């Protein structure tokens, strides 16, 4: 959900 | 669970290989300076560095072994600290100056409001590193320590906490390994080790003040803040 | 400076002797949350007086200019209170021993807005010390370090004294029987906890300001002047 | 001036 979350998830 | 199996030298080379690049600002010596524009330059730079930091964090040994939720928390706590230590590291050979970017080098005649105290504090930290003759190998260790340490005591099955501490110990070993390799006596190694970690208290302190000013900048709604920056900022409130 | 000529044992003994006393809170139930802020601030104010006499007994601190002494104490006084609180809360898991007659838990934190978070952090630091089995001799070194270090990059003798205390900390671990590896690891662990105590102190000053601006909780002029120093 | 000054001198 968070941008940091998505980037980390990528 | 690789991180605990790395020799000290492999730790260093791994960390050295993961080093993010030095980005440029959009500073124009044509364009007249203003508090607003100059701050927009710094927050723009910070936003772009953040993207590299996130991908640099994933290459820090042990970090990927953590839950996604823990990774998020650690970066939210440590990102500005990591920006700040990166800043003072590349500013070392510029006494009295802060190298935000190769085209943005500030003497802290900048001026802008409320930021005087820090340029001074960042300069003090930078000069401190210079006197200690900090090495790049020691630097990347410090940076990784900040990533893992800054968020550990605000993070229940707890062995993620233990794993992180196990990694921190491993990095401590790597720092001593380097200092012994540099010819330092045992007493000298412990002292240097202590001196380095104590500076992290000041970096924590600088970062805390950092978040404070960032909040005010947001509420004053003049200097543009990116969506990622605003989300990190919300994390701290 | 006499400090640098001290042996490690001499350093320890001088620091243990300088230890301030454990003060008591006012007596008499459930806490109002201006009742509680009253008790705490009153306790912090009386402790500050003893802290200033402890500080003068920390080896090398007297060798400083009055202005440098003022700066270090103004910078570190909340950190120093906190590590004291954390220390005497060790043997009381889940509890914060502000005073022998003032033992609080996380629950009682909710009384004050944004007090639960520091309670948790303080409690976290305490258990951390507990699971590290922090010795009193290591504690007095850590508290001395905070005093000298926290305000130092906001100003050379001090660094020489800081090394001295580092020497003492290592000396204390070697005597406890720790291996070489275990010695620098434990040193590192301890000093990293100082970053968090710094963090807790900064969050602490924030709430003190907004508590002052409300003028509901009585603050002593001394406390106010210490608070002013951070602004 | 400062309470802290007095206490440090006493
Ligand atoms: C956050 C910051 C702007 C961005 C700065 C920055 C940018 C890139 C980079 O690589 C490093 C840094 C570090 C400092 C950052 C500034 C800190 C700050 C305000 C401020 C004001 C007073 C005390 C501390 C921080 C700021 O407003
Ligand atoms: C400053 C403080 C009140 C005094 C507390 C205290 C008193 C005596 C002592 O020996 C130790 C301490 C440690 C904590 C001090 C309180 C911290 C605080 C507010 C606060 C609120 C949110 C987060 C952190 C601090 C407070 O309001």
């Amino acid at each position: 959900h968070k941008i940091l979350h998505r980037l980390l998830q990528d | 669970s690789l991180a605990l199996s790395l020799t000290a030298d492999q730790m260093v080379s791994a960390l050295l290989d993961a080093e993010p690049p030095i980005l440029y600002s959009e500073y124009d010596p044509t364009r007249p300076f203003s508090e607003a524009s100059m701050m927009g330059l710094l927050t723009n730079l910070a936003d772009r560095e953040l993207v590299h930091m996130i991908n640099w964090a994933k290459r820090v040994p042990g970090f990927v072994d953590l839950t996604l939720h823990d990774q998020v928390h650690l970066l939210e706590c440590a990102w500005l600290e990591i920006l700040m230590i990166g800043l003072v590291w590349r500013s070392m050979e510029h006494p009295g100056k802060l190298l935000f970017a190769p085209n943005l080098l500030l003497d802290r005649n900048q001026c802008v409001e409320g930021m005087v105290e820090i340029f001074d504090m960042l300069l003090a930290t930078s000069s401190r590193f210079r006197m200690m003759n900090l090495q790049g190998e020691e630097f990347v260790c410090l940076k990784s320590i900040i990533l893992l340490n800054s968020g550990v005591y605000t993070f229940k099955s707890l062995e993620e906490k233990d794993h992180i501490h196990r990694v921190l110990d491993k990095i401590t070993d790597t720092l001593i390994h380097l200092m012994a390799k540099a010819g330092l006596t045992l007493q000298q190694q412990h002292q240097r080790l202590a001196q380095l970690l104590l500076i992290l208290s000041h970096i924590r302190h600088m970062s805390n003040k950092g978040m404070e000013h960032l909040y005010s900048m947001k509420c004053k709604n003049v200097v543009p803040l990116s969506d990622l920056l605003l989300e990190m900022l919300d994390a701290h409130r």
